[PDB]
């Protein structure tokens, strides 16, 4: 038998595990909130994230006192008097979360970019005072 | 699997409990 | 002459994939010739006959094992030399899968290239 060298052909394709991805960002206070003994799991803000069915995003708590490795548990001090209050993503939102991702080692907690993740006073309840309390969130397109 | 600093975004709001 | 087509598999998953997960399906139809030989082509071929080789993730620059399946290697007619260089021959108008060689490999979430020299043969 024999091999025909004129019929040889190099053929080529790519196999695609497409990491690339992005996300959208905005945050809204809900009004009608009162001082003193609030409820457990009382919603006070709403991270809004939706778009062309985009897939994941990453988020952390941003303050002087962040208190977790994974991300997403922090405290915030007021403006007028300066008492601290616990804050956090909701207990439903931590079950919606997708992963704990490690940007060059830096943890970020991840979520499907298709939600209204609600922020809550996490704990037992807190006897909060009539005062301002800012919040900050860094948000990132974690790529799957 | 990765992170785009291009979309590492910051966002802040003021909460006020009344009393 | 031959009429070749290489077809990627869809729905593949980043990270830990099934043992031998199917990644592509080579197709070789031909009217005139009964058979064809085939090898893979890369910067690191890992056997004498050229049917197991390695390739790497483009965005991240990391390797994966690739090659003909243990089912596909058993469909070969014979091993035949072309001036000493081996080529496992296979019947024309047939399909041969490409798989992640070795156990359940970890696919690092990227794009990977493949290149295959196919050549005819006439027993």
């Amino acid at each position: 038998g024999s091999f025909l060298p004129n019929s040889e052909q190099q053929k080529s394709v790519d196999i695609v595990f497409s990491s690339p991805q992005d996300l959208t960002v905005s945050l809204i206070p809900v009004s009608g909130l009162k001082a003193g003994k609030n409820a457990p799991s009382a919603k006070i803000a709403k991270l809004v994230v939706n778009s062309t069915t985009l897939k994941e995003f990453g988020v952390r708590g941003i303050s002087n006192n962040v208190v977790d490795s994974t991300g997403t548990a922090w405290r915030v001090a007021g403006k007028n008097t300066g008492k601290e209050i616990g804050v956090g993503l909701s207990s439903d939102s931590l079950r919606r979360s997708d992963s704990t991702e490690k940007w060059n080692g830096v943890n970020w907690m991840t979520f499907n970019s298709n939600d209204t993740l609600d922020i809550v006073l996490t704990g037992p309840a807190q006897n909060v005072t009539a005062d301002t309390y800012p919040i900050t969130l860094d948000v990132v397109g974690y790529q799957p | 699997g990765s992170f785009l600093p291009n979309s590492e975004q910051q966002k802040s709001v003021d909460i006020v409990f009344s009393s």
